[PDB]
């Protein structure tokens, strides 16, 4: 008897920037994330009457 | 000749190039126009919403 082929599979690489659901999203590289507590963000919203 | 002093504002009075939106209505030309950005911006009622 005989072994006529030995087959496997091979899982290509896709990452997330190559999404286009990175249009969505604005992506900031930062480097020290565990010593962040908190952001701010600071808006000014004038107002004509 | 009457004309030409009926017309006593309007024969100095400088041309210029104002943009708005423009249509065919048999042979006469309407501008249209909403008036959205002068009372939804403030927390005004807009007085067409009648």
């Amino acid at each position: 008897e005989a072994l006529l082929g030995v087959y496997t599979n091979v899982v290509e690489f896709v990452k997330f920037l190559e999404t286009a659901l990175a249009a969505a999203c604005v992506n900031t590289e930062f480097k020290d994330l565990r010593r962040m507590i908190d952001g701010k963000i600071q808006f000014k919203i004038s107002m004509p009457t | 000749g009457d004309k030409a002093a009926l017309a006593d504002g309007h024969d100095e009075i400088q041309r210029t190039r104002i943009a708005a939106s423009l249509v065919k209505i048999g042979d006469k030309f309407v501008a249209i126009e909403s008036l959205q950005r002068m009372y939804n911006e403030t927390q005004f009622p807009c007085p067409l919403n009648r």
